[PDB]
């Protein structure tokens, strides 16, 4: 009942980072403190890693196991967006704002950062555990994918949105909003596929799947807290970002058909402001009048 | 943004749900209060102005020396006594940006509208002060408009030629091809549009001195001509414009057409060379019956019969060509070729279509030659004889190359003044003067045909404007009735003026005795059919003017028999691109493309409503694309029955209609007697 | 040396089925004979069936085994074009020209057809034989992929190009030309990835891989000749189609860095109509001798 | 594969580590016993053969009618008495594929080598049986080889022109440009390579009658000429080849060069027109001193001084041009321009380099005109006067357009027969006959210059072959000594024959009295310096032949003063591309590109070893790319000191060397007196 409308929405949202000129951010970037620039680079690098794996691994593997040519076409399109559009856009931003050495250093930093490695290990592990014709392993990977789309990106998205909302780094911010617009529909779509599998189960099996989903969310959440503190303490925003990730965790649960898990909190209003001609043959009657 | 531009853009701003058309008038005032008067050079008296313009090599001394200064001052005073005011901003802008004489530094205005009109009138009269005043009254009433070359360059020392339509015949030889390239370059240097007939050229894969598969065809000649026209571009002012015409029975016709396809390679496509296709009735008959046609190799036909393929009647020669084993030919599908023509016209508006038999069944000078091709604007249709340009130190055989003299009647201004006869005769006299004063020393056949044929083209414009301001739809039968009557009177007075000039000078055009004018055949339909208006509204429009009857046409026929006719050709309806703006008129006899046209000059936007457009006549100013092309064809055929040459007839198509609709319009034009089809403009 | 350049060319060629209006083809379709309509339907179904294998297996399997983030992104983009763009385009052409029952029957026929099946299963067999961390098996699959993209499609493309060059079925011919333009670049790109593997091999292993490629080409070519006669004899075109197959086989070989196998031949003109030395400054005293 | 093809490919199959050169001989035998003798057309006697070739429009009957059939039979018997055998397969293959006369369908061979030589000799002799036998003995011994046009087309009805190269001067006018395009097409139709001097054409951004920034420059004329040469491509057999020459002080010199850049846009790139650059000594002096130079607008200089920029000496007028405010100029870096020349020659081998001062410091006809440009092969260096092609119906001022007839001495065969004098005199007579019977009816300046200058080009081939077959390294001083002596002998006997022809005809070339031949200046270095060999080996090589001394040169100078010279120009060393194969000779005086060349014909491949290549002379046949270009420059300068026209000097470069090395080679060539540099071929 939904794939065709998602197909149409995904293809109509198609974009490339080159559509957005980035040289306009040069001055507002220059004006940020060293702490702010550091957090910003690292935040986008963490996002780049997530999209790299979502494009290389997550979306293609889910596409492989989901039945139906139209469902596969949507998932293939989403996969392309992840690595050919989203992951690449971050390099466009980096290449504009930062010198090569700072770019090299931040990519080295992703490799050695323990929270980023842990979250990649956990998410990719679940993708690679999918067994052919085994719907339960597929469900588990789809939960992981929804958590990546609708929860994990948001510790990263906070900062570009926070600046956009203050009228700073607005070209980079425009790119990020386009990425976010895509991930929102990706999270909903994968959520609907996960619910399909969940709804086939016995009540006992469903109870176990909810346990899996909630245990996984909590494990990812605890890691994301440490990641958030590590990045945002130097810019004074860790508590604010934490509220934002809890907000989005609830959206991820809802995408999976589950009740919200965290209590509602006031999000920084700045971040909320951040959101040939046709040819016919000649008939013999056309020669007479 | 200048004040006049704001006042002009205020037209689109709607007040009470209506366009502020009157604001345009205010813009004109601003354009004269803020810009034109400030940048117009003023002199203490006209004597000082004329001395400054002559001494600084702006004007010519010869034409001004024919009058005393008192006569020139009287002519200028007659021009200024009208107190002419441009009714729209675009009229004055186009005149003072395109035609008004400016200093060498192009920052000051030396000529007003009255000054330019007076100078052109003095040039026309050639020493007659009363004739000069008559011309001044003709042009300041805006009844007649000399073409852009004549209007812009008359009386100016730094000028191009007053003729800009040139038709060249190219003979099948390397010497003739090189001479054609040279003449095209020389005429583009003079500022003229050059049309070349390539049908006599042998096709690709023909023999040169009895070596086989040697000829490059007409496409290599088109590449050479395209390079020549790119090189000769009016001293780097306008893009060099040229046209090539090929008969549809020439074998290269596909490759010819392939020069306009977007997919064509760089060694095939010609970009600055317009193309036209000549379609004899035989091709239309073959397509109609779905019989497969044959495209012939011209050199084999020339070897077998001693005459070029385009020099003989294909209707009687096609079967003999097909049955002749010594004539080489290739099988084609004429319906496929028609569909290819329609597709190419949809993509790019090319080629121009010439219906050879439609032209030649009413051609008065078939004895001299049949009309084999048209001009760059596809409205000049005259007899031409090819020239034999031999080697060096050998006498060339100079033929006839067409070069007619353009000038347009303003139908609205002519008919509101009830002066069809006077305007037509004065325009004919001015065109005769410009043809006589044209001397081209690098185009021998053009010069010879100008001296011999004395052919002029008297066109008309503001037909749709006049009809819309009189509450007449362009597609209505009343509009066709008016066009029939008006252009029959134009033809009558043009023939009368030509015969009067022949009687006065004692000479006719060369080979007039063989023409249908001399034999009286031309007047047949005029001595038997009455062309008086059949509708009371059109008759009331013609009130106050004598409409020639059958007895008047018989008297004119007798007068032509006794005295002859000075001009081989008199009437041709040119597109009238930019002069229609200055005259505040709709272009040619075509229907308007847009009611209000948006243009971008510099970094500024400007708005030109069609002349006389208001709320009352908004519906009568129907756009050309919304019109039925069959009724436009009917109107153009109604006009064409009174025009000896062709009419620049642009098709106006919607993006929805397909190539079948385009082919149907072309075939209905062929059926209705349309001589030429100019362009297929898709909205 | 090449992936970013191909990325650029791929993304700038992006298009969607909806851009070409198909309905105006019915004005020439109605004038074709039964044999012409039959051949067209069968060719179209052949292309559709082969392209589906490439979208579901061929491109995604190669993307899975190739190392490099940028290569995976380009390959993902190509897989997207197969599934989201090409497959929808073929379906659109079919739905325009034939009623539902006729489409189902043509696909039933082509699905059972011996020559279509032989080539489809030969290609799919090589994709299924790729082994993790074995570059030889990957190379063999890449050869199969290049043969599909740059060679096997062309016995099919011939007919739409033949009509397109005559002014018939112009809307669907425009679509086919866009598809073909994508397959051309796909073939060139996968060819470069195969050459990279080939160049890492010993001389004996290279000779062995060359023998594999030529042997595979021979098997496919002999089946193409039979496929060609089966479809095109009824419309009298087989001789010219065979020339077009060999010409495209040579292009496929050149994509794999191999010499042409077949002598040069001219192609049907209707189908054709459808289709630094080191700068060193003068140091003075170079003017004196 | 053919048997002779296998035998020729057997050369590279080494036996005992050595090439099987003798197998080549076997191939020729096969090529004759399996193909040539079977494909030849034999008649009962020579009478039937001559009649069949005459009536079937293969031969012109006029030149054969000057002899009785007994004399023609005697000439043919003299040709066949030598029993000439082609020593290599490629010699016979090249003759019978490019020069032997075939039937209309090209299925059989009508002309053998002896038949072709007899026909050419009979054409040369013009009715003299003994002279015809002398020519037969000269050509069958392969001492002299007429150029490809003359050898291929002599005595043929379907022939083209016997002149290989034509040089046109283009005046700065549209009429002159169009005439140049026409003449270029006419001469390419005749088969000759056309070179055009574009230095008189005004640069881009010049005024055409007081409207400024109007000219397209030399690039537009270049595009026109490129399209003209593309169109006139020898009836589609050989691609039309043209050359454009521009002075390095022309403002368009960069744009000129930009026509050959591989990144040039299609609107600028020219692909069928070779480019040459004429460099005066002033430019080299400015580049040497690193002083910024000035390129000039030709039209401003012509307006100020009344003469064209290339019509006067830049070495004395450059400072006046720079200090003149009425002359327009642009600043350039001469060293950057030299580096651009080197880069362009590395990328594409263009432009040709003509050192104008090197040409004109020894030019004998500076009074008529200075040499301002060269031919398509950059070896013709003659005085030319520009023509004033006026408007139609106006008389044109016909100037002098260079044209000379080519003929090459085979150095190995000439020195083996010890017949430098006889071969040179007979070749001069044959070239004089070719000039006399040349009449071009579409190039007036070419015809007038042929009639007046009487210029001929007597080249030489097999210099490297003779040196390698005699154990002399091409770069050795002994080789340069041999070249000095041999070409001094050639110049001496060419001057003697020219003076003898002038005496026997009582006429000299036009304006000979002002030449250095008449004043005796030309003989200065010949009456004070002895050019006898300085090495004993070279003197032994010249044994049996009287080497002219200073006394013989003084006697020749007195003889010239008494009688004059018939030819303005006598010696020019053409590349001799394909006719060197038939003569079994190395191309021109250039060193061999490769010892064995692999050429693909049809689907087969053939290997041509250099003539006389073997184990003992393998290293004497050093490849040109492996040679020091400075010593090749020394050789070419040594030859050039005895050649009145230029030498087609191709530079042979390695890929490792930079543009700085190419610039150093060019500057050393300029320093050593090299007149022209042909090509920069990189290995
Ligand atoms: N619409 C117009 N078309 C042409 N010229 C105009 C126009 N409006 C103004 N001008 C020029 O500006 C001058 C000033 O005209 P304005 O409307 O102020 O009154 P006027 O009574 O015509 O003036 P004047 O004393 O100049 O005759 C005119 O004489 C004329 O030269
Ligand atoms: N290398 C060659 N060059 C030219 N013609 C050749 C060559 N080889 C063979 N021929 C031609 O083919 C013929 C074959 O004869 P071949 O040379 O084998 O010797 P032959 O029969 O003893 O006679 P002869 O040598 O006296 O002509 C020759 O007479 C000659 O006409
Ligand atoms: C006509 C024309 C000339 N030219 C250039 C090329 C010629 O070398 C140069 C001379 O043209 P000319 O034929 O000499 O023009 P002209 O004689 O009327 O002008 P002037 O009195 O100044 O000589 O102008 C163009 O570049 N484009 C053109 O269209
Ligand atoms: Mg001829
Ligand atoms: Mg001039
Ligand atoms: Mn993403
Ligand atoms: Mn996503
Ligand atoms: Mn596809
Ligand atoms: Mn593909």
């Amino acid at each position: 009942d939904f794939t065709q409308m998602f197909y149409n929405q995904n293809v109509k949202q198609f974009w490339l980072p080159e559509e957005i000129a980035l040289n306009g951010d040069l001055l507002t970037w220059k004006y940020l403190g060293k702490n702010e620039q550091d957090t910003y680079m690292k935040v986008l690098a963490g996002l780049t890693l997530l999209d790299t794996e979502q494009g290389n691994t997550g979306m293609p593997i889910v596409a492989e196991h989901v039945d139906g040519h139209q469902r596969k076409a949507v998932l293939n399109f989403m996969a392309m967006m992840e690595n050919a559009v989203h992951a690449k856009s971050y390099s466009n931003i980096f290449m504009t704002l930062a010198p090569t050495e700072t770019i090299n250093e931040v990519f080295e930093w992703v490799k050695q950062n323990k929270y980023l490695q842990k979250k990649a290990q956990m998410i990719v592990g679940l993708y690679k555990a999918i067994q052919k014709d085994d719907e339960i392993s597929l469900f588990k990977a789809m939960v992981a994918s929804v958590y990546l789309e609708s929860f994990l990106f948001y510790s990263g998205f906070y900062y570009p949105l926070y600046f956009y909302g203050q009228g700073k780094l607005m070209q980079s911010g425009e790119i990020i909003n386009l990425i976010l617009r895509d991930e929102a529909i990706h999270g909903v779509y994968v959520g609907l596929l996960a619910q399909e599998i969940y709804n086939k189960q016995t009540e006992e099996k469903k109870a176990e799947l909810r346990e899996f989903a909630i245990d996984l969310l909590n494990q990812l959440y605890e890691n994301e807290l440490e990641y958030t503190e590590d990045l945002y303490d130097q810019v004074g925003l860790s508590h604010d970002v934490k509220k934002f990730i809890r907000y989005n965790a609830n959206k991820a649960l809802m995408n999976l058909g589950f009740d919200p898990y965290f209590e509602e909190e006031d999000i920084n209003p700045i971040v909320l402001n951040g959101l040939k001609a046709t040819v016919e043959p000649l008939k013999d009657d056309d020669f007479y009048f | 943004v200048p004040k006049w531009i704001q006042l002009n853009n205020e037209i689109m701003i709607q007040k009470d749900g209506k366009f502020q058309f009157d604001k345009d008038k205010e813009a004109v005032h601003s354009y004269f209060v803020d810009y034109i008067n400030q940048n117009t050079v003023f002199f203490h008296n006209l004597k000082e102005k004329l001395d400054y313009l002559v001494e600084n090599q702006y004007y010519e001394e010869e034409f001004l020396s024919l009058y005393s200064f008192e006569d020139i001052k009287e002519v200028f005073k007659t021009a200024y006594a009208k107190k002419f005011r441009f009714p729209s901003f675009m009229s004055a802008f186009k005149f003072y940006n395109d035609y008004a004489l400016k200093t060498n530094d192009k920052k000051k205005i030396l000529e007003r509208y009255e000054d330019r009109i007076s100078i052109v009138a003095l040039f026309f009269a050639n020493g007659d002060t009363e004739k000069a005043k008559e011309y001044v009254n003709l042009m300041i009433n805006q009844e007649y408009q000399p073409s852009t070359p004549t209007f812009l360059n008359a009386g100016r020392k730094r000028r191009g030629e007053l003729v800009s339509c040139f038709l060249l015949e190219v003979n099948d030889s390397l010497n003739d091809i090189s001479r054609a390239i040279d003449i095209s370059m020389q005429l583009s240097k003079l500022g003229g549009g050059v049309s070349l007939n390539l049908s006599k050229l042998r096709a690709k894969g023909e023999a040169i001195k009895d070596v086989e598969n040697a000829t490059k065809g007409v496409v290599g000649v088109m590449k050479l001509l395209d390079n020549a026209f790119r090189y000769a571009d009016q001293m780097g002012q306008r893009q060099g414009s040229g046209a090539a015409y090929l008969n549809i029975f020439h074998r290269d016709i596909n490759d010819f057409l392939d020069t306009k396809k977007i997919s064509a390679d760089e060694d095939v496509r010609v970009k600055t060379l317009s193309i036209g296709v000549v379609i004899p009735d035989k091709f239309v008959e073959l397509a109609r019956e779905d019989k497969a046609a044959y495209v012939f190799y011209p050199h084999t036909i020339y070897k077998e019969y001693g005459q070029h393929m385009d020099e003989m009647d294909m209707n009687e020669m096609y079967d003999k060509f097909v049955d002749n084993p010594r004539v080489k030919k290739e099988k084609i599908n004429p319906r496929k070729l028609l569909e290819k023509l329609a597709m190419l016209r949809s993509e790019s508006g090319y080629p121009y279509i010439m219906f050879q038999d439609n032209v030649n069944k009413v051609h008065a000078n078939n004895h001299i030659s049949k009309v084999k091709f048209s001009n760059l604007c596809s409205e000049v249709l005259q007899a031409s004889q090819v020239s034999s340009y031999t080697d060096y130190d050998e006498e060339d055989e100079i033929g006839l190359d067409i070069s007619c003299n353009l000038g347009s009647l303003n139908i609205l201004n002519v008919m509101e003044h009830k002066s069809i006869e006077k305007t037509v005769k004065l325009a004919t006299d001015s065109l005769t003067h410009v043809s006589e004063t044209t001397d081209i020393r690098n185009a021998p056949a053009v010069r010879r045909a100008n001296k011999a044929m004395k052919s002029i083209g008297l066109g008309a414009m503001n037909l749709h404007g006049y009809l819309a301001q009189n509450g007449i739809a362009y597609e209505s039968p009343e509009a066709r009735d008016f066009a029939n009557t008006f252009f029959m009177m134009v033809n009558f007075y043009s023939i009368q003026r030509s015969a009067e000039i022949a009687k006065e000078k004692g000479e006719t055009f060369d080979q007039y005795e063989g023409s249908t004018y001399a034999t009286g055949e031309y007047f047949d339909k005029y001595v038997s059919t009455d062309f008086s208006p059949k509708y009371e509204k059109i008759a009331n429009l013609f009130e106050g003017m004598h409409i020639p009857t059958t007895e008047d046409w018989k008297k004119l026929k007798a007068f032509v028999a006794e005295h002859g006719m000075y001009h081989s050709y008199r009437l041709c309806i040119a597109p009238t691109g930019s002069i229609s703006y200055v005259q505040s008129s709709t272009a040619s006899v075509m229907p308007i493309m847009e009611r209000i046209e948006e243009r971008t000059y510099g970094n500024s936007k400007t708005y030109y409503p069609m002349p006389g457009l208001a709320s009352n006549n908004w519906f009568f100013y129907k756009e050309a694309y919304d019109m039925d092309m069959f009724k436009v064809v009917d109107m153009i055929a109604t006009i064409q029955q009174h025009i000896d040459q062709g009419i620049s007839f642009t098709l106006f198509l919607k993006d929805t209609m397909t190539t079948r609709d385009l082919n149907r319009i072309d075939l209905y034009a062929h059926h209705r007697g349309i001589k030429t089809i100019y362009y297929a403009r898709t909205k």
